[PDB]
């Protein structure tokens, strides 16, 4: 299955 | 100025890149709060802009399921944001620890997020960065309220008008319309609810590739699934709500109003 991970925000 | 004269700092609660958050007390009130203390010296241009926005937008919103900003002070090298005290940590950390949620809890949780989202949309605010990291549990208690946090990327909108507000958010939770570079609005937050709800039930996300440009195709094509056997004991009304949230066309996607009236939540 796809793993759940902490992900960071894009702001550009 | 008036942070020193009105408030008293206590223990470290969390550290940032250019911010610390410390428990504090408005002294003549004897009410405790979470003081995010930000080194304004260290901040860049766009960082400053987001801070002003975050302070004005938070202050528009007053809902039990939204982390309330009570005050905003500035002191040459430090800005103090006086928030709700919140001791239960992130919904992310609580999902890992518990791995997945029963349909009952999943319903009770997504319920609170949707109400908070409804308030935002009713106040002409779109969060854009809805994810379990930015959803916080009130306390360590086993029925503690969920509060929406981090409006640093939040925007103001005029009624139901869509516009290109820029590429912003977290790859896993980005709406198809954002990725297509189409004008967007309230529906993006309801896409993010779909991905969060999906994670609550089975404990893993519906969109992931190690290759980001493939991930973005997976989102744009609506290419998610309900793999056997884990999803075979999940109810069709749970899947139904999710399918309505993970609609490719914002125009056809269920709103916060409509989702709160969904049988899976309603009953």
């Amino acid at each position: 299955r796809n793993k759940l991970r902490r992900q960071h925000d894009y702001d550009t | 100025t008036r942070f020193t004269e009105e408030y008293q700092l206590f223990e470290e609660l969390g550290k940032g890149a250019f911010s610390v958050v410390r428990r504090c007390v408005k002294v003549l009130a004897g009410q405790e709060y979470a003081a995010k203390i930000i080194n304004t010296k260290k901040l860049s241009a766009r960082d400053h802009q987001k801070l002003e926005r975050e302070a004005r937008i938070c202050r528009l919103l007053k809902h039990p399921n939204i982390v309330r900003l009570h005050d905003s002070i500035s002191e040459e090298g430090h800005h103090y944001l006086i928030f709700d005290l919140v001791t239960g940590g992130e919904l992310f950390e609580d999902i890992v620890a518990r791995e997945y949620y029963s349909e009952a809890d999943a319903s009770h949780c997504i319920q609170q997020i949707l109400e908070a989202v409804l308030h935002c949309h009713q106040m002409g605010v779109v969060h854009r960065n809805l994810k379990p990291e930015n959803l916080l549990l009130a306390s360590k208690l086993k029925g503690a309220a969920v509060k929406l946090a981090d409006f640093g990327l939040a925007i103001e909108v005029e009624g139901e008008q869509q516009a290109w507000f820029g590429f912003a958010g977290t790859p896993g939770y980005l709406s198809p319309e954002v990725l297509r570079k189409d004008p967007y609005g309230k529906p993006v937050d309801l896409w993010a609810c779909g991905v969060i709800l999906y994670i609550l039930l089975v404990g893993y996300p519906p969109f992931w590739d190690e290759d980001q440009h493939r991930l973005y195709k997976q989102i744009k094509a609506g290419a998610y699934d309900f793999p056997s056997p884990e999803w075979d004991t999940v109810t069709p009304e749970a899947k139904d709500l999710i399918n309505k949230m993970l609609t490719i066309n914002p125009s056809k996607r269920i709103t916060a109003a409509e989702a709160l009236k969904h049988p899976w939540i309603s009953h």
